[PDB]
C-alpha cells in the first residue's frame, strides 16, 4: 500500500512534467494568435455586460 | 474461572508457609502463575490470523 | 485514475469576471508590500496577488495600503496586479473540522480533503458582553488529579500553564486532551468538549508528534489541530490563534461545550513584534509592539461561558506562556497574567526532582477553583489542600531533632507528593480520584511504605474494582458522597492497607 | 478557451505516465512463510521425573 501510494504521487510529478511540455507546445501555436482573438471577444461580451 | 486456579494457588502458597521443607514448590507455582499470566496478554496482543481484504 | 483526477481538476477551471481593484506593488521589502491602488479596501481585507500570495492590508495609509505578505517575499516582485479578494479574514467553521488538521487559511495539511463547514466567519468577531454570560458551574476534568483537585478547573474560564521553557509543556496539555476522551464518547451534548488544540510556532516534528499521539489515543474525532508551524509566516503566526478562536465560537455559538488551547501566546506575542516592527508601527516595552497587551487582551476575552438566554455554551480555554528564566516579571507574561482568571505554574525543579505533573502547587492558583469543581471531589479534598500547605511550610525542616507533630506532617506530606505523581498520557477517570484522594485524607498512606506507594496505588484500584465497583459506579453517577459511601469507602481503605 | 486547450492537450498526448507492477516487487518487503509449525516437547514426560523427585525431595512439610 506504501509503495502503491507513492507511485501515484510519481506518476503525478511524471504527469506534471508533462504538462510543462504541452504548455510550451501550446505557446507554439498560432493558437497563441487564434486565441487572443477568443480573449478578445469574451471581453468583449464581459463588458457590455457591465 | 481463572481465578479460581488462581485463588487455590495463593492460598496454598500461604499453605506452603505454614510447611518447611517445601522452599522451592511455591516457586513453581509463581512459574505457573506468570504463564498463565502470559498466555492472556499472549490472546490479547494477537494480530487474527486472516489478512484484512475487506478494507484493506 | 492519476489521470481522472488531474481531469477533473483542469475541468474545474473557467472563467473569471472584472477584477474589481488592481494594485501595482510600488516597493516590497521584508514582506511589506506598500501597494498603490485598492482604493476602497476594507481594513485587513484579504487581497490576492499575482504569485498566488494572499494578504492582509494592516496599515490603510494616505495613498499607499500597505499589504502584509502571508507568502514568502520571493514570490511577490514589484508592479505586481494586486487583486482585492474583497471579504475581510474569515475561515471556514462548521463541525466538520472535527478530525482535520488545518492551517489558518483552513487548508487541510494533511491532505483530509475539503473542509465541510457551515459558514465561514469573520475571525475579529467581537466577545460577548456583560450579560451574555452566566457564571461558571460547570467541571472539566482534566484526569490529572493535582488539576482537578488543586486548581478545579470549570468552563468558559481561562487559567494559565505558565511554566519553563520545554518542561513538556504541552504534554501537560496534552492530558486534558486525553481524558475528555471519556466524557467524549458518553452521547450528552454536555458531556461534549470538542477539544481545539492551537500549534502556534510549533516544528512540523512536534506538530507530527502530535498528530500521530492524538490518533494513537483515537483522540481525533473531537479534535481540531489549528497549525500554524514555524515556517509558517507571520500574518499566520498573528492571525492564528485569531483564526482559531473564530472555530471554537461556532461550537459555543451551537451552545456545546469545548476546550480551546493556545499554546503558546509567545510565539504569538513574537508574531505581533515581527509585524509591528516591519511595518514601523510605533515599538514599545521589551521590544514588543505598544499594543501587545491590547492583542492579547483580544484573544483572551473571547473564551466565555454563556448565558442561559444564549442556551448556556462554553468555550473553556487554557492559554500556554513559555517563561523565560521563569520570569513573571517579563512583559509578556505580566500581560497575560493579569488578563487571565488563574494560573497553573510548572516549574522545572518539581520536574528534576520527578514529580509529573511538575506543577508548582504554591505557584498554581485558580480564581474560579473550587467553584466548578465535582461536589464528591471538593468533599475529599479541603483537607488537602491544607495538608499540602503544611507540608510546604514544614519543607525546610527536613534537615534530625525534629518535633512529633512536625514528623507527623513530614511522613503525611511526603506520602501525599508521591501520590499526585502521575505518568504522563495515562489521564485518571474522576471515579478513581476519588478514592485514592480519600485515603491520603484518611492518612492510611501514611503508614505505606514510600517506595511501595506506587505500587499500593494501582493495586489499591485493582482491588476497589474487584471488591466492590458497585461503590466506584454509585461515585460516578451519584457524583455526590453520601454517609454510607463515606463510611464504606473509609472501611475499603481500611480493609485494602489491612492486604 | 487556454482552459480547452490546455484540457485537450494534457488529457490527449499522455493520459499515465507509464508504471510496472514488477519494478514494484524490488522495493516493497514480499510475503514469506512462518518456519515450522512447532510442537510443544513433552514436559517431564513419564515417572523417570517421579522416581527421581520422590527420592529427590522425600522432605517433610513441618
Amino acid at each position: 500500500v506504501r509503495y502503491e501510494a507513492s507511485l501515484r504521487q510519481l506518476e503525478q510529478r511524471q504527469l506534471a512534467k508533462s504538462v510543462i511540455s504541452r504548455v510550451q507546445s501550446e505557446l507554439g501555436n498560432p493558437k497563441f494568435q487564434e486565441k487572443v482573438l477568443q480573449q478578445s471577444i469574451s471581453e468583449i461580451e464581459q463588458l457590455l455586460s457591465k | 474461572a481463572k481465578s479460581a486456579a488462581n485463588k487455590l494457588d495463593w492460598a496454598k502458597v500461604i499453605s506452603s508457609l505454614r510447611i518447611t521443607g517445601s522452599t522451592a514448590t511455591q516457586l513453581s507455582s509463581f512459574k505457573k502463575r506468570n504463564d498463565e499470566a502470559r498466555r492472556q496478554l499472549l490472546e490479547l496482543q494477537s494480530q487474527p490470523t486472516e489478512v484484512d481484504f475487506s478494507h484493506y | 485514475e492519476v489521470s481522472s483526477i488531474l481531469e477533473e481538476r483542469i475541468k474545474g477551471v473557467s472563467d473569471e469576471a472584472n477584477l474589481n481593484e488592481t494594485g501595482r506593488v510600488l516597493a516590497v521589502g521584508d514582506g511589506i508590500a506598500r501597494v498603490f491602488g485598492l482604493n476602497n479596501i476594507q481594513a485587513e481585507e484579504l487581497v490576492e496577488f499575482s504569485s498566488g500570495v494572499k494578504g492582509m492590508a494592516l496599515n490603510l495609509e494616505p495613498g499607499q495600503v500597505g499589504i502584509v505578505l502571508f507568502g514568502s517575499d520571493r514570490l511577490v516582485k514589484e508592479g505586481e496586479l494586486v487583486k482585492r479578494t474583497g471579504n475581510i479574514v474569515d475561515v471556514p467553521v462548521g463541525p466538520g473540522l472535527l478530525g482535520r488538521v488545518v492551517d489558518a487559511l483552513g487548508n487541510p495539511i494533511d491532505g483530509k480533503g475539503p473542509i465541510d463547514a457551515a459558514g465561514r466567519s469573520r475571525a475579529q468577531v467581537k466577545a460577548p458582553g456583560i450579560l451574555p454570560r452566566r457564571s461558571v458551574h460547570e467541571p472539566v476534568q482534566t484526569g490529572l488529579k493535582a488539576v482537578d483537585a488543586l486548581v478545579p478547573i470549570g468552563r468558559g474560564q481561562r487559567e494559565l500553564i505558565i511554566g519553563d521553557r520545554q518542561t513538556g509543556k504541552t504534554a501537560v496539555a496534552l492530558d486534558t486532551i486525553l481524558n475528555q476522551k471519556r466524557w467524549n464518547n458518553g452521547s450528552d451534548e454536555s458531556k461534549k468538549l470538542y477539544c481545539v488544540y492551537v500549534a502556534v510556532g510549533q516544528k512540523r516534528s512536534t506538530v507530527a508528534q502530535l498528530v500521530q499521539t492524538l490518533e494513537q489515543h483515537d483522540a481525533m474525532k473531537y479534535s481540531i489541530i489549528v497549525a500554524a508551524t514555524a515556517s509558517e509566516a507571520a500574518p499566520l503566526q498573528y492571525l492564528a490563534p485569531f483564526t482559531a478562536a473564530s472555530i471554537g465560537e461556532w461550537f459555543r455559538d451551537n451552545g456545546k461545550h469545548a476546550l480551546i488551547v493556545y499554546d503558546d501566546l509567545s510565539k504569538q506575542a513574537v508574531a505581533y513584534r515581527q509585524l509591528s516592527l516591519l511595518l514601523r508601527r510605533p515599538p514599545g516595552r521589551e521590544a514588543y509592539p505598544g499594543d501587545v497587551f491590547y492583542l492579547h487582551s483580544r484573544l483572551l476575552e473571547r473564551a466565555a461561558k454563556l448565558s442561559e438566554k444564549e442556551g448556556s455554551g462554553s468555550l473553556t480555554a487554557l492559554p500556554v506562556i513559555e517563561t523565560q528564566g521563569g520570569d513573571v516579571s517579563a512583559y509578556i507574561p505580566t500581560n497575560v497574567i493579569s488578563i487571565t482568571d488563574g494560573q497553573i505554574f510548572l516549574e522545572a525543579e518539581l520536574f528534576y526532582k520527578g514529580i509529573r505533573p511538575a506543577i508548582n502547587v504554591g505557584l498554581s492558583v485558580s480564581r474560579v477553583g473550587s467553584a466548578a469543581q465535582v461536589k464528591a471531589l471538593k468533599q475529599v479534598a479541603g483537607s488537602l489542600k491544607l495538608f499540602l500547605a503544611q507540608y510546604r511550610e514544614v519543607a525546610a525542616f527536613a534537615q534530625s531533632d525534629l518535633d512529633a507533630s512536625t514528623k507527623q506532617t513530614l511522613v503525611r506530606g511526603e506520602r501525599l507528593t508521591q501520590l499526585l505523581k502521575q505518568n504522563q498520557y495515562s489521564p485518571l477517570a474522576t471515579e478513581e480520584q476519588v478514592p485514592l484522594i480519600y485515603a491520603g485524607v484518611n492518612g492510611h498512606l501514611d503508614g505505606i511504605e514510600l517506595s511501595r506507594i506506587g505500587e499500593f496505588e494501582s493495586s489499591f484500584l485493582s482491588y476497589l474494582k474487584s471488591n466492590h465497583n458497585e461503590l466506584l459506579t454509585e461515585i460516578r453517577e451519584k457524583g455526590e458522597l453520601s454517609k454510607e459511601l463515606l463510611a464504606s469507602l473509609k472501611s475499603a481503605t481500611e480493609s485494602f492497607v489491612a492486604t | 478557451n487556454v482552459i480547452q486547450d490546455l484540457y485537450l492537450r494534457e488529457l490527449k498526448d499522455t493520459k499515465l505516465a507509464p508504471s510496472t507492477l514488477q519494478d514494484a516487487e524490488g522495493n516493497v518487503k514480499p510475503w514469506n512463510p512462518p518456519q515450522k509449525p512447532n510442537l510443544p516437547e513433552l514436559e517431564l514426560q513419564g515417572p523417570e521425573a517421579l522416581k527421581a523427585y520422590t527420592e529427590q525431595n522425600v522432605e517433610t512439610a513441618h
